[PDB]
């Protein structure tokens, strides 16, 4: 589904942007926090049959 | 970083024939029998052997592997006795009408009488450890699986014993390795607890769920597929839980509601087994696994991300508390005693939480209506908790004597606590007197009023009422929570709070526990006994280093008998002596807790139901009117319930009759040590030594009376053993007869 | 046999336990084979 | 620098020594994991992929006797051989090799001198000449890298469809 | 010693395998001899070798011939274990194995003290290896035959459990699996 992927792209992007060669520990940390926030958001919206 | 020194300690038996090699004081050898006792007392006091924190840490790490080996041997033994010497399979087939047994005695001097008639054609000792219920929940259906687990246990034991040897003698970590507390926490949270819980979820979903669902539907154990069949043939699973048809796609796409058939939030109990729903237990462990794996990413290790424990601690300071948590990080990374104190306090407290939670939310099938197991598990775990809490006091005091320094603790929380120790102890003293009078005093009032023929003047449900209204209100909240403040839960966490009477066979598993005056009174007894135990232990810790009486107490050490008869007399001022006294109060406290449990359950919970629905409790509701006087406890509890143990001779319960008397003996023998002193005994020994010298048979290792401290240690150890084993025998004989 | 090991086997508690166990075994085995001797038979 | 991505900079760890080094590491994971470890893993994926590619094609054409071994669709072949026996064996005997390989990887990282992927298997004596060895190493890696992507297609195409590669 | 293991060219020669003992081709990947003494391990190796060789031959001969009395009477080797436990014949073998092993307890202790070589009992009645060079040659054969017999015996017992055939019964038919 698109809506799930959209939420994931947006949330994980914000986590990268606000996270501040590249530093992979920081990237993995940011993406991991993104997955946690994204998963809870999706599951939450699903429960309210919004998504 | 991994930091290690290699080939540190040679492996030979040279030092095994050199007793007390580990200590400068003991290595010279005995002149006196005192040396023999000192050898044992000092064997594991590693920081008294050396000043090196690295050396101490290495011994500890290795000793821990030794403990794990011992635990694996014990665990292996339990499984092996299950496989070889038990009626497990027979019980599996008919769990309502067979008593579990996994110990069988040899026929010598008539002891085969102890092989009781437990059913399933079997004769043996009835066990109360709850192993059978554990194994049923794990999905074990045959003796082969128990045998293989037993063998795996012996393999693990040998592996722990190797690791212990290896990490002491061959590859001992450096101190810097042990002080990696951030890394240790990350691994113990995410790795040990997190992956442990995830792994167990895996077992639950793939093995326990299907097998137990088939057992509960009424399929004969031998006709149930073996665990691997459910893994290889998914259709077997999908028959029982249809969501398995959808596979793992719901997981990765976050359609987790698809799995709501095997991951539930039911609450209450399985009506067939009287245990928690395994689908709830599966979901519990999955949720716990996720939280723990996240928790274990908190602390900074080898990358930029994470918290410094030191930085967190150092930030938490306010206007009432000086430098706050400054200096605690240094304490807790340089003192093993400080770590032990915290960890014993929490492990003990946890054991006590387990006791309460397991009786009220019985997690295993056929646990609740196995009254002997319910009583045994609650009692066992309460005792373990008590002993650990007293240990926390011991190690807190040892820290204060040996590891505390003023320079590390300038105006931090630790310093500020000891600077108002008189305010703390005086107030705790007062609250103990208040609680004592307004709890125990109410029983004495009641005894007096009832003896005088004035029942209307008593504190009771039918006279002057003391209703526990707050507890009653909480019970009500919990009973109405499902579909309200817990909208997606179907039933109460526990039927103890209110709701239905759950029964298995015709036995009551669990039902609401009413709280009245008798419950109010005994709760304030518990408050009292716990506050006094705290008083004694806290006082030991805060006055370990000094007092107005003894300004230089720390120089005398943790464990010393006194500082002489001057200053009025100074017996039992040491930190160790506070642990000694604290043990008696812990014993007193926990004895009343387990007595409360035993009587309340028999009076108001356990029993039979008719088809009509008429509950018949084991002691017929006598608690409300009998448990409000000391005479009621003496008569309706001790005298009445001792009938089983005291009439056990000539039956399979005769062992309990013997243990009951034997335990009374050991208890009374303790008093010889507690009430006397070594001056008397050393003089007596002088006359006896005279007779040996006369007959040229006096030993070169000169006989001495026990040290003052050893006299106390021997006394309290026999007091506890005798006291606790008496209750053990009392409880088991009773509950095995009527339950 | 290794002298250090033999020295360890000679320590009071090891010899204590072994010797008591053998003595106990002898009494057990007498009572297993000739049970219920309240008195010397004559 | 970096030949592959000329606008991005060179990965610090990638100096210019290992075969197939064209400076391609955007994420710079060679800075975080050891390069010997990564190469060891790369070659292992290569060699498994390449065998799996040829396995995909050849299983269409020829079969062994018995119904368990007769299944054109490679995804279907797994299911009939999983519980039967064959896949038990493949797992077991590759596991054996990996168990023996495990300490070799360990002592490589400690610094034995073992190059990553070297098991000293050269019966025919191909790459005894240092010159040939080098160009043979690049081709192994090139072909393995290609096979890694290729086997990805074969599997995913077989999910979309329900036949083999030759059938499709 | 040759630096790289002979058997495993991608692994170093084990640190405590010196190259001098028979059987040594630098095969100890899991590094048992890093922690355990090689003398102890060789003592064990040869005990397994010698028991297995006797077993391998026992399995073979028992299926081709038995002693001409009803007390013996042909059975499959694996089943014979439980047959002769009942008669007391197996307890007899255990009696004399115990005797020799209690004696060996002293031999092994003296080996660990460096007074005895692993596996040596000075047993050569017929004097087949009076020469040092023939002895070292035969040391290698003992290991090689012993190592083979150890596995081979594994075959015999497992293949029986599966096929329910003897050694030669299976070679007469040789039916594949399902
Ligand atoms: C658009 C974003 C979004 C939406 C619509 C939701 C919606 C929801 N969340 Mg979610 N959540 C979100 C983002 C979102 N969340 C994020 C970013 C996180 C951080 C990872 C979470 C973490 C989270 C958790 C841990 C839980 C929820 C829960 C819920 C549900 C019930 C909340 C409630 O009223 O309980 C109110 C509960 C109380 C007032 C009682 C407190 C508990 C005692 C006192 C302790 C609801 C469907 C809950 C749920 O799923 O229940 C079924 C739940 O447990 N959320
Ligand atoms: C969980 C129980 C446990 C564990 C893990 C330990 C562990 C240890 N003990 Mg302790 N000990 C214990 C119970 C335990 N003990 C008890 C109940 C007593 C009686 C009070 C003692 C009395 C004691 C003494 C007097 C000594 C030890 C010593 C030791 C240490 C060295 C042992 C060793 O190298 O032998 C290796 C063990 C084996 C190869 C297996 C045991 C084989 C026997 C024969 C069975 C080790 C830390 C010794 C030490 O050096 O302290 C620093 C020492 O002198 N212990
Ligand atoms: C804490 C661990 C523990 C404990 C308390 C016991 C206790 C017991 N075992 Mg068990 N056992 C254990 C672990 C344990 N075992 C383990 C790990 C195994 C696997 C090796 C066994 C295998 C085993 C067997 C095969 C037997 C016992 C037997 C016994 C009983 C008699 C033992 C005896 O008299 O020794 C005598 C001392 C000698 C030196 C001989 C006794 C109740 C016996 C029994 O139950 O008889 C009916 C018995 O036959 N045990
Ligand atoms: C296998 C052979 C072996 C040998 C020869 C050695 C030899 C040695 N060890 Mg080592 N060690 C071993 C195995 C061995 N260890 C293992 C398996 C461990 C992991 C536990 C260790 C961990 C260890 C530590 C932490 C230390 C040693 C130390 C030593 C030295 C002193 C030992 C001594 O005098 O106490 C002899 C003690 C015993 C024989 C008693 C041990 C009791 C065991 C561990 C538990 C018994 C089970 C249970 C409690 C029984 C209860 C019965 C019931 C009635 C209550 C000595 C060089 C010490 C040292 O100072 O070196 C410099 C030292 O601090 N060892
Ligand atoms: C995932 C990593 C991991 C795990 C699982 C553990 C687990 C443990 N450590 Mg910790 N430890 C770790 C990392 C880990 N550690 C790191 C990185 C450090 C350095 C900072 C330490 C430093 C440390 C110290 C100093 C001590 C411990 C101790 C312990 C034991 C605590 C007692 C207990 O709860 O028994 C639970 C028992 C079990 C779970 C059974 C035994 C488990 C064995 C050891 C294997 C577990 C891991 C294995 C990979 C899982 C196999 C999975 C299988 C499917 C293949 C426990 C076995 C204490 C101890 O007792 O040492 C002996 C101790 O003193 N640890
Ligand atoms: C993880 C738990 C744990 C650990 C690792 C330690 C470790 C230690 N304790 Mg602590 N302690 C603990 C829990 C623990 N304790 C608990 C639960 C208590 C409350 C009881 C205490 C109270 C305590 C005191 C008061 C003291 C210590 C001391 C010590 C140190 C030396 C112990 C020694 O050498 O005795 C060797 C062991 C013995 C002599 C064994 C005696 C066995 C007793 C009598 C019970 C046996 C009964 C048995 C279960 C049933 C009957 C047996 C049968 C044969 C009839 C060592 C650092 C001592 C110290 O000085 O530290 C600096 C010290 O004085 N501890
Ligand atoms: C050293 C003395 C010795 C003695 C007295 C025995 C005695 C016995 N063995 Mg044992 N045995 C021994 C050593 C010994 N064995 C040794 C070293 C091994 C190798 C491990 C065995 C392996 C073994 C097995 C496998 C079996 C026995 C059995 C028996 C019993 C056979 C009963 C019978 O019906 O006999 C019948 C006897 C005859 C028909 C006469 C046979 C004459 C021969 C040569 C024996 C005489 C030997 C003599 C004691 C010494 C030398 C004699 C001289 C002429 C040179 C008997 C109790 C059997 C058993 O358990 O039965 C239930 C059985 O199955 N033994
Ligand atoms: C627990 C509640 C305690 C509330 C005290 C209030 C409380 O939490 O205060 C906390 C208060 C906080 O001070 P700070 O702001 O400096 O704290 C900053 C922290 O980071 C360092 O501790 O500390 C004090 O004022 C000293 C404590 C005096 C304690 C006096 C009373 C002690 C007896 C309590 C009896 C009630 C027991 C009931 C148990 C159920
Ligand atoms: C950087 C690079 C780029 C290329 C990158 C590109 C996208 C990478 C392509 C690789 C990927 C996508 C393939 C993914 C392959 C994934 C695997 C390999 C499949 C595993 C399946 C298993 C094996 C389970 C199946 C099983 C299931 C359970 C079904 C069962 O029936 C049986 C089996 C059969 C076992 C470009 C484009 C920019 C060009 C540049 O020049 C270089
Ligand atoms: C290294 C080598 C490789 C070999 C590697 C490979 C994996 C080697 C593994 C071999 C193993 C698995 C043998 C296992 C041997 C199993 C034992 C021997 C079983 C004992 C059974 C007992 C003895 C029965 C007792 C019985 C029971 C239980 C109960 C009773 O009732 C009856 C009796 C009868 C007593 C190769 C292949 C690559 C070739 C290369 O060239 C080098
Ligand atoms: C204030 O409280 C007390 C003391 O002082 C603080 C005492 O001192 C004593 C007296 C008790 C003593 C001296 C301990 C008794 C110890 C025993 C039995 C001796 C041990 C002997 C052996 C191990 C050898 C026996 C050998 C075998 C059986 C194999 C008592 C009763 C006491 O109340
Ligand atoms: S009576 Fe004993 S403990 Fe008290 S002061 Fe005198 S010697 Fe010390």
């Amino acid at each position: 589904s698109a809506s799930t992927s959209i939420i994931f792209i947006v949330v994980n992007t914000i986590c990268i942007i606000l996270g501040k060669n590249i530093n992979l520990a920081e990237l993995l940390a940011s993406m991991s926090l993104g997955h946690i926030i994204s998963s809870a958001t999706v599951i939450g919206l699903k429960s309210l049959n919004i998504i | 970083k991994v930091l290690i020194d290699r080939n540190v300690v040679p492996t030979n038996f040279e030092k095994w024939s050199k007793p007390g090699h580990f200590s400068r004081s003991l290595a010279k050898g005995p002149k006196t029998t005192t040396w023999i006792w000192n050898l044992h007392a000092d064997a594991h006091d590693f920081d008294s052997h050396t000043n090196s924190l690295e050396e101490i840490s290495r011994k500890i790490f290795s000793a821990h592997f030794g403990q794990l080996a011992v635990i694996f041997i014990w665990l292996s033994g339990m499984y092996f006795h299950g496989a070889k010497f038990s009626n497990y399979v027979a019980w599996l087939n008919n769990p309502i009408n067979i008593k579990p047994s996994a110990q069988v005695v040899w026929p010598i001097i008539g002891q085969e009488i102890l092989n009781a008639d437990v059913g399933g054609g079997f004769q043996g000792i009835q066990i109360t450890s709850g192993l059978f219920q554990l194994w049923r929940a794990s999905g074990i259906t045959n003796e082969m699986q128990l045998y293989v687990t037993a063998i795996g246990g012996l393999f693990m034991a040998s592996l722990m014993l190797f690791a212990g040897w290896f990490h002491y003698h061959k590859a001992a970590p450096k101190l810097e390795w042990f002080q990696n507390v951030e890394s240790m926490l990350n691994h113990h949270l995410a790795g040990l607890l997190g992956l442990g819980s995830l792994g167990w979820t895996g077992h639950l979903i793939h093995v326990s769920l299907p097998i137990n669902k088939l057992l509960d539907s009424g399929i004969v154990p031998a006709q149930i597929p073996l665990p691997h069949e459910f893994i290889l043939n998914r259709n077997l699973m999908s028959e029982l839980y249809p969501s398995f048809n959808k596979g793992l796609l719901p997981f990765f796409t976050l359609n987790w509601n698809e799995y709501n058939d095997f991951l539930t939030f039911k609450g209450g109990l399985n009506p067939v087994t009287g245990g928690l729903w395994l689908t709830d237990i599966a979901h519990h462990h999955l949720a716990i696994a996720v939280i723990f794996i996240i928790a274990g990413h908190m602390y900074r290790t080898n990358w930029s991300i994470g918290h410094s424990l030191k930085e967190i601690l150092d930030a938490h300071k306010g206007p009432f508390t000086g430098e706050g948590h400054r200096g605690l990080f240094e304490i807790l990374t340089t003192s093993w005693h400080a770590q032990l104190a915290i960890n014993l306090a929490m492990l003990g407290s946890l054991s006590i939480i387990v006791a309460h939670h397991m009786y009220a939310m019985p997690p295993y099938p056929y646990l609740a209506t196995d009254y002997p197991t319910q009583l045994s598990l609650f009692t066992h775990h309460m005792w373990i908790g008590g002993f650990c809490i007293v240990g926390a006091g011991a190690h807190a005091a040892i820290f204060m004597v040996r590891d505390y320094s003023p320079a590390q603790n300038y105006n931090n929380l630790l310093d500020r606590v000891i600077r108002h120790r008189d305010a703390i102890i005086s107030h705790l003293n007062w609250v103990c007197i208040f609680l004592g009078f307004h709890s125990f005093g109410l029983y004495i009032h009641n005894d007096t009023m009832r003896a005088l023929g004035r029942p209307q003047d008593m504190f009771s449900d039918v006279a002057i009422q003391l209703q526990p209204i707050f507890a009653q209100w909480i019970q009500n909240c919990h009973s109405i929570a499902p579909g309200n403040t817990a909208p997606n839960v179907l039933a109460t966490t526990s039927y103890v709070f209110g709701g239905d009477i759950i029964s298995v066979g015709n036995k009551i598993a669990i039902m609401p526990m009413s709280l009245g005056t008798a419950d109010f009174m005994v709760h304030h007894i518990h408050a009292f006994t716990i506050h006094v135990t705290a008083l004694i232990l806290l006082k030991g810790v805060l006055f370990a280093r000094n007092s107005r009486l003894i300004p230089d107490k720390a120089n005398l050490g943790f464990r010393f008998p006194c500082d002489g008869p001057g200053r009025g007399g100074t017996c039992q001022v040491s930190g160790w002596d506070h642990v000694f006294l604290g043990l008696f109060w812990m014993y007193n406290s926990l004895s009343i807790v387990i007595f409360h449990f035993s009587w309340k359950m028999q009076s108001d919970v356990w029993g039979t139901i008719s088809s009509s629905g008429d509950i018949s409790h084991i002691t017929r509701g006598n608690f409300a009117q009998s448990a409000i006087t000391i005479n009621g406890w003496l008569r309706d509890f001790l005298w009445a319930q001792a009938s089983q143990v005291i009439q056990s001779y000539g039956s399979s319960s005769s062992a309990y009759g013997l243990m009951f008397l034997g335990a009374h003996f050991v208890w009374a023998f303790s008093l010889m040590f507690l009430f006397s002193g070594r001056g008397y005994w050393q003089e007596l020994i002088e006359s006896i030594v005279w007779a040996h010298n006369k007959l040229k048979v006096a030993p070169s290792i000169q006989p001495r009376a026990l040290s003052i401290t050893q006299g106390r240690a021997v006394g309290v150890a026999h007091y506890l053993l005798g006291g606790i084993a008496t209750t053990w025998a009392f409880f088991l004989a009773r509950i095995i007869a009527i339950g | 046999m290794n002298k250090d090991l033999l020295k360890y086997l000679s320590t009071a508690p090891v010899l204590g336990v072994i010797w008591i166990a053998i003595t106990a075994a002898i009494i057990v085995e007498f009572n297993r084979l000739y049970p219920d001797a309240l008195f010397f038979p004559l | 620098k970096s030949k592959a991505i000329p606008f991005l900079d060179r990965p610090p760890a990638l100096d210019g020594s290992m075969v197939g080094d064209v400076g391609f590491d955007p994420l710079n994971i060679s800075s975080y994991l050891d390069l010997r470890w990564l190469r060891e893993s790369e070659i292992k994926h290569c060699r498994i992929a390449m065998l799996a590619v040829v396995g995909w094609f050849v299983q269409e054409v020829y079969h062994l006797p018995n119904e368990i071994y007769s299944s054109s669709v490679p995804t279907e072949a797994f299911w009939k051989t999983l519980v039967t026996g064959p896949m038990g064996q493949i797992v077991l005997w590759t596991s054996l090799f990996e168990m023996i390989s495990t300490p070799a990887v360990i002592q490589m990282l400690q610094g034995s001198g073992r190059e990553p992927g070297y098991f000293g298997f050269d019966p025919l004596g191909l790459g005894k000449n240092p010159e040939l060895y080098k160009r043979f190493q690049l081709s192994e890696l090139k072909n393995g890298r290609l096979a890694m992507i290729a086997i990805g297609g074969l599997i995913h195409q077989s999910f979309l469809t329900h036949m083999g590669a030759i059938q499709q | 010693k040759p630096k790289w293991s002979k058997a495993l060219p991608f692994m170093l020669w084990p640190q405590n395998l010196d190259g001098t003992m028979a059987g040594d081709v630098g095969f100890d990947p899991f590094g048992f001899t890093n922690v355990f003494d090689v003398k102890w391990m060789r003592e064990a190796e040869l005990k397994h070798c010698r028991i297995a060789m006797l077993a391998a031959l026992g399995f073979i001969v028992q299926e081709l011939w038995t002693f001409p009395y009803p007390y013996f009477s042909k059975v499959p080797p694996v089943l014979a274990h439980d047959v002769y436990v009942k008669t007391g014949g197996m307890s007899q073998i255990l009696l004399f194995v115990i005797f020799f092993e209690v004696i060996s307890l002293f031999a092994v202790s003296q080996m660990m003290e460096g007074k005895r070589e692993p596996g040596v009992f000075h047993f050569d009645p017929l004097g087949l290896a009076k020469d040092p060079d023939t002895f070292r040659k035969y040391e290698w054969s003992e290991l090689r035959n012993g190592r083979l017999a150890m596995i081979a015996v594994g075959g015999f017992i497992h293949q029986y459990w599966v096929t329910k055939q003897g050694i030669f019964e299976q070679l007469a038919n040789f039916r594949p699996l399902s």
